[PDB]
RNA sequence: GCUCGCCGGAAGACCAAGGGUUCCUGUCCAACGUUAAUCGGGGCAGGGUGAGUCGACCCCUAAGGCGAGGCCGAAAGGCGUAGUCGAUGGGAAACAGGUUAAUAUUCCUGUACUUGGUGUUACUGCGAAGGGGGGACGGAGAAGGCUAUGUUGGCCGGGCGACGGUUGUCCCGGUUUAAGCGUGUAGGCUGGUUUUCCAGGCAAAUCCGGAAAAUCAAGGCUGAGGCGUGAUGACGAGGCACUACGGUGCUGAAGCAACAAAUGCCCUGCUUCCAGGAAAAGCCUCUAAGCAUCAGGUAACAUCAAAUCGUACCCCAAACCGACACAGGUGGUCAGGUAGAGAAUACCAAGGCGCUUGAGAGAACUCGGGUGAAGGAACUAGGCAAAAUGGUGCCGUAACUUCGGGAGAAGGCACGCUGAUAUGUAGGUGAGGUCCCUCGCGGAUGGAGCUGAAAUCAGUCGAAGAUACCAGCUGGCUGCAACUGUUUAUUAAAAACACAGCACUGUGCAAACACGAAAGUGGACGUAUACGGUGUGACGCCUGCCCGGUGCCGGAAGGUUAAUU
RNA sequence: AGGACCGAACCGACUAAUGUUGAAAAAUUAGCGGAUGACUUGUGGCUGGGGGUGAAAGGCCAAUCAAACCGGGAGAUAGCU
């Protein structure tokens, strides 16, 4: 069992895009922004306690961050952890 | 036995070598072998200790036995076999409580032919006995130092140690160098002289013959510069120096024998 | 032709890296004084 | 968009290393791009990398590193035992099709596989830090059986031609399908089986090794490919309908045979040679302590799990190493057609490019080429450079020789195309059919079909038939070095270095010798037929005199002579 | 069979021309040598400066070598410019 704090904490955010959306609505997948730590089972258990749907299977990705100038300044956003979470054909978050 | 090669090319015009029909053409036995990688001369500070070593043949060592202290069981020749890693060849024997061990091999020992270790074995070649026991003049080889330790003298390709004396707790032995040498009666030796004494016959026949055998080329000091040999530098070709080693010894006929605690065991120097 | 430097980042940590440095009190020093300097890159691991 | 040109064993495609957003889309042209720029690997914004099977991680070790105690060392530290790390090596498992602007063996569809944990059921001796087997190993060569792949034919769809001819022996295109599962074939290796006993495998062992009988004489191991299935599926030339000119939806014919054939597979095979060719784990097996109708083991079934990190893009290059968008460097994999011996070379396919300044003109001179009257080395330090030779088959070939060579010596002849021999031969392959049977991936016969040199004879065209590309100049005398090699990275490749061979000399093993204040290590897990040093330098004939000087070896009567007393 | 022969890949570097503020701080073009071996190459490792390594040229040790580079003694000394 996996704790109720930990699951409220690796969930992010919905990823939002034309990728995204095209698996929505073609392999009734979601994407999410979840912790840079969290493990698939943790994001598995988190989506299903906390939008009470069904998942079979969770594919995750770490996505790197760009490096950018802001005023000849070098900078460079953070890393983060992408998930694709596929429902049980019959969910529809 | 000793074949010279046609002159087909100048690297083979002038080989002559030294084949062994009866040595057994298979793998050797796997239980009784180890790795040894190679040094190239190194030794553990990483330094060239030894010049002139490096590349060669890959080898596995065979386990041989020079203790010959299996007393009392005796063995049956199975196979001669070629060792990479000396001149002699080794022979496979089988004990008759199913265990098997090398040996070095003598001159005669033909598969099939049995031998024995121990006090009380028979006076014929391939069988270890004390030295006591032993005949005076006999012709021996694998000769122990120390009691236990292991054979020690005579142990290349076509060599073997004489008997000449027995007195007291102590025996008399010829070397092959030609020094007269005492060693306490009770270490062991082996009847008759070592196999392969058609070793020596070969001939090389080309650099590269040497270069399969591990050997780097030699430098001869005189070709070098001051800096790097004594013999060093020159316009031309000029020695006018007393020939010394790379080290500054004087290498045609300076002694370097300084052992006082072995001095007592030696009867007459090599000469 | 063929360079000097051809890079290869597991040699170059096993030889210029944070724990090679720490591994002998020469290297500590190097870090010492690289640490005293304020160099923003005490090694080539980062 | 249509033409033209270039590469095509690459200038195509995919990786590793390295780089790190350069990848895709929208937008902008200040700076960067050796010019312009609407374009870009440039600026700005957004998007994009999906794994139980790929890789890392992980288990296991090599070289080597670190190293509890330990040994050693003024200190710092050095070495090293038990150990523990360390791949460039060993170790379980996934394929085909489809899809995005950008990912895919990761997503979707279909069909699979591996390991482990639980839970039942049945049976049962389980157990290791130990034993044994295995893993597990070289070079070269040769052949047979195959496949990838290609060609042709058959089949299917389409065509009937901008200029003479083209309903045919005509033209164009397609003719594809995996892992897995079942079978067990060409080939390779091996005698099995049952007893009894034993100084061996540190103890034990039913395992391994050894010994003695009996018995059977065929049993086992391994193994490419094919065949069946996977697959009534997918794919498929096209055709039909459209946004909207990018591409969307539906349907979908044939989908066979013969021949040729790898450097890939059988093959970690076989034969042979000497220079004698990793380790450890996974794996199989044996028991010890121990547990003992519990555990644990085996099998069947069900269920669960397989985490984490990489995955974009470049990758012989404009993205890596060279300060540059630099004529340089960079490991592996794939390997179409025609001709050819060929991965050379020429022209092409797939695919990719025209090298980020152009437009004119047609002076000297420079660079890179073509041709050249007569002469032909007269040039020049020197035939430097250029010119020339150049293939295959056959004929023929000197001195000298270490009998191998010299030798491709030198020199010469034939060479295209057509026809006949023979509507395609010798040879290779080999269907149907027939027969046999220890009946099938079988044997015998049989020759259909396919493929196919080389030669002779006759004819014939051109100035020329090895027509292009490609592709030895040859001979004579002589110095030096025997030879193959190595060398002054970046003015010297040689006659210098090395070398096999020779000789002298040291070294008796705790070897001499070398690196180390030392411990240690190399020599060497070697033992005088070995190892070190020095000189000479294949081979043939040889290697003469001098020990006064210097050095070394031996001697020790005498002279001289230190610390010490 | 072979440190055998001819010859691509691959390794090298004998000649000539070009270039010499180069396309290039050592290359290009045409030829050239080896091409089963004393061969070549990837990855990793070891040898450290009076030291290494060197088929030996005083060669090489990061475009640096008759004694590397970096920091320090250090503002060495300079009857010389
Ligand atoms: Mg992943
Ligand atoms: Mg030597
Ligand atoms: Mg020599
Ligand atoms: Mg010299
Ligand atoms: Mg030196
Ligand atoms: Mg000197
Ligand atoms: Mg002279
Ligand atoms: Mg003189
Ligand atoms: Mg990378
Ligand atoms: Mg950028
Ligand atoms: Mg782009
Ligand atoms: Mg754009
Ligand atoms: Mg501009
Ligand atoms: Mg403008
Ligand atoms: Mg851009
Ligand atoms: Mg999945
Ligand atoms: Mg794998
Ligand atoms: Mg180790
Ligand atoms: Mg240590
Ligand atoms: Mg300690
Ligand atoms: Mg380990
Ligand atoms: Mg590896
Ligand atoms: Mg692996
Ligand atoms: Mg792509
Ligand atoms: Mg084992
Ligand atoms: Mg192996
Ligand atoms: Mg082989
Ligand atoms: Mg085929
Ligand atoms: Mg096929
Ligand atoms: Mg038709
Ligand atoms: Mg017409
Ligand atoms: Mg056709
Ligand atoms: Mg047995
Ligand atoms: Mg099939
Ligand atoms: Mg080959
Ligand atoms: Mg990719
Ligand atoms: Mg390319
Ligand atoms: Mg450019
Ligand atoms: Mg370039
Ligand atoms: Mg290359
Ligand atoms: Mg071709
Ligand atoms: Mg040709
Ligand atoms: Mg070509
Ligand atoms: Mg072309
Ligand atoms: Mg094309
Ligand atoms: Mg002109
Ligand atoms: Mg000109
Ligand atoms: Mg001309
Ligand atoms: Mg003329
Ligand atoms: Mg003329
Ligand atoms: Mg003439
Ligand atoms: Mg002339
Ligand atoms: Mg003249
Ligand atoms: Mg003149
Ligand atoms: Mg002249
Ligand atoms: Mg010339
Ligand atoms: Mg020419
Ligand atoms: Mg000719
Ligand atoms: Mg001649
Ligand atoms: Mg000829
Ligand atoms: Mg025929
Ligand atoms: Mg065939
Ligand atoms: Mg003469
Ligand atoms: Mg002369
Ligand atoms: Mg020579
Ligand atoms: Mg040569
Ligand atoms: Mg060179
Ligand atoms: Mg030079
Ligand atoms: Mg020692
Ligand atoms: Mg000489
Ligand atoms: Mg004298
Ligand atoms: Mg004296
Ligand atoms: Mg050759
Ligand atoms: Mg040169
Ligand atoms: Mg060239
Ligand atoms: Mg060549
Ligand atoms: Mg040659
Ligand atoms: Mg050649
Ligand atoms: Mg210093
Ligand atoms: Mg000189
Ligand atoms: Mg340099
Ligand atoms: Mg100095
Ligand atoms: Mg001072
Ligand atoms: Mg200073
Ligand atoms: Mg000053």
């Amino acid at each position: 069992m996996i704790r109720e704090e930990r699951l409220l904490k690796v969930l992010r955010a919905p990823h939002v895009s034309e990728k995204a959306s095209t698996a929505m609505e073609k392999s009734n997948t979601i994407v999410l922004k979840v912790a840079k730590d969290a493990t698939k089972a943790e994001i598995k258990a988190a989506v299903q306690k906390l939008f009470e749907v069904e998942v079979e299977v969770v594919n995750t990705l770490v996505v790197k961050g760009k490096v950018k100038r802001h005023g000849q300044r070098i900078g460079r956003r953070s890393d983060w952890k992408k998930a694709y979470v596929t429902l049980k054909e019959g969910q529809n978050l | 036995a000793v074949v010279k090669c046609k002159p087909t090319s100048p690297g083979r015009r002038h080989v002559v070598k030294v084949v062994n029909p009866e040595l057994h053409k298979g793998k050797p036995f796997a239980p009784l072998l180890e790795k040894n990688s190679k040094s190239g001369g190194r030794n553990n500070n990483g330094r060239i200790t030894t010049r002139h070593i490096g590349g060669g043949h890959k080898q596995a060592y065979r386990i041989v036995d020079f203790k010959r202290n299996k007393d009392g069981i005796p063995a049956v020749v199975e196979r001669l076999e070629y060792d990479p890693n000396r001149s002699a060849n080794i022979a496979l024997v089988l004990y008759k409580d199913g265990e098997r061990r090398y040996i070095l091999a003598p001159k005669g020992l033909k598969a099939g032919d049995q031998i024995q270790s121990g006090v009380d074995a028979a006076i014929k070649p391939g069988n270890t006995l004390p030295m006591r026991n032993i005949p005076v003049g006999s012709t021996v080889h694998n000769v122990e130092m120390k009691p236990g330790k292991g054979g020690q003298l005579a142990r290349s390709a076509g060599t073997y140690v004489q008997i000449v004396a027995r007195d007291g707790a102590y025996v008399t032995l010829r070397l092959r160098s030609g020094e007269m040498r005492k060693v306490e009666a009770d270490c062991r030796a082996t009847l008759g002289e070592v196999g392969n004494a058609e070793h020596m016959l070969r001939v090389l026949g080309k650099a590269g013959a040497a270069r399969w055998r591990g050997v780097r080329p030699t430098v001869r000091g005189t070709a070098m510069n001051p800096v790097d040999h004594p013999h060093g530098g020159g316009e031309g070709r000029n020695f006018g120096k007393h020939p010394v080693t790379p080290w500054g010894v004087q290498t045609k006929g300076k002694k370097t024998r300084s052992n006082k605690r072995t001095d007592k065991f030696i009867v007459r120097r090599r000469s | 032709m063929k360079r000097t430097f051809q890079p290869s980042v597991l040699k170059r940590n096993r030889s210029h890296g944070f724990r090679a440095r720490m591994a002998t009190k020469n290297g500590r020093q190097v870090l010492a004084r690289r640490r005293a300097k304020g160099r923003a890159r005490l090694t080539v691991s980062k």
